[PDB]
C-alpha cells in the first residue's frame, strides 16, 4: 500500500536497469533508474548506475551532479572520482577532470 | 575504452532475490507499484518493463551467476 517498493522490489527495479545497460541501452537503464530514484532518491546503488547511465549518453554535466549527492550522502568509493574525471571530459573541463582523476588514484 | 570496465562495476550492486518463488513476486509487485504512477519518469518506466516480460529469464540468469 502506497506509492513505494519494498527491498525486494527495489532490487528489481535496479536489477532491470543494470542490465539494460550491461547491454549497451543506456537510454532504458535511465528511463528504469529514474523512476527507482523517484521512489527512492536514497537508493545509492540506483544513482551510480544513473550515474554511468548518464555517462554513456554523453550527458557529463548530470552525471556529475548525481556524484555530487553521492559525495554528500557518504559515498566514498574511489571509482566515483573516476565518473567525475569522465563526466569532466565530456562537458571540456579538462583541469577538473585531472584534479578528479588524482582523487581516483589517491584512494 | 579502457576504463568502460571499472564504470560497470562501480554501477554493479554488491541475495534477496535468488529464489525463483521471491524473483516473481518482486516483479509482479513492480509492475503494479509503476503502473500507478502518474508522474511522466513512471509512467515511461511502466511502459519499458511491461516489454521486458519476455527478457525474465536472462534476469535470473544473470543473479545466479554472481
Ligand atoms: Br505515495
Ligand atoms: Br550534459
Ligand atoms: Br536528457
Ligand atoms: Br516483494
Amino acid at each position: 500500500h502506497g506509492m513505494t517498493l519494498s527491498a525486494k522490489q527495489q532490487s528489481a527495479l535496479l536489477l532491470l536497469g543494470w542490465l539494460q545497460l550491461q547491454y549497451g541501452h543506456p537510454d532504458r537503464a535511465r528511463i528504469l533508474l529514474d523512476a527507482l530514484l523517484a521512489l527512492h532518491p536514497e537508493h545509492k546503488e540506483g544513482r551510480r548506475a544513473l550515474v554511468v547511465s548518464l555517462l554513456k549518453l554523453q550527458k557529463g554535466s548530470m552525471a556529475k551532479e548525481h556524484c555530487t549527492l553521492l559525495q554528500e550522502q557518504g559515498e566514498q568509493s574511489a571509482a566515483l572520482w573516476l565518473c567525475v574525471s569522465r563526466a569532466c571530459q565530456q562537458e571540456g573541463n579538462l583541469e577538473e577532470a585531472r584534479s578528479a582523476y588524482q582523487r581516483y588514484l589517491a584512494q | 575504452r579502457l576504463a568502460d570496465r571499472a564504470l560497470l562495476d562501480f554501477a554493479t550492486p554488491h541475495h534477496d532475490l535468488l529464489r525463483p518463488v521471491d524473483f516473481h513476486q518482486a516483479m509482479q509487485g513492480l509492475r503494479s507499484v509503476l503502473a500507478e504512477g502518474q508522474s511522466p519518469e513512471l509512467r515511461a518506466a511502466a511502459i519499458l518493463l511491461e516489454q521486458m516480460h519476455a527478457d525474465e529469464q536472462l534476469m535470473q540468469m544473470t543473479l545466479h551467476l554472481l
